[PDB]
């Protein structure tokens, strides 16, 4: 009811994670 | 581009906190008996 906050916020820098692997990796192509 | 894709996650946040706004403030409808055959319960 009240700690889906959470919920959505790990997911959120789940989806933060993914394009910093492939902009850092950019850096590194 | 790729802005778009993490601005559509703080969409089901505001989704939520429609709902519960939405939902709770209905059910407040503690005493509600005015006659004897009321008062019963």
């Amino acid at each position: 009811s009240f700690a889906g906050v959470f919920c959505i916020l790990a997911i959120g820098l789940l989806l933060a994670c993914l394009v910093a692997a492939l902009e850092l990796w950019w850096n590194s192509n | 581009a790729m802005r778009i894709v993490m601005g559509s996650w703080w969409l089901f946040t505001l989704i939520v906190c429609s709902s519960y706004t939405a939902n709770l403030a209905a059910f407040l409808t503690p005493v509600r008996t005015f006659q004897d055959l009321s008062k019963q319960l």
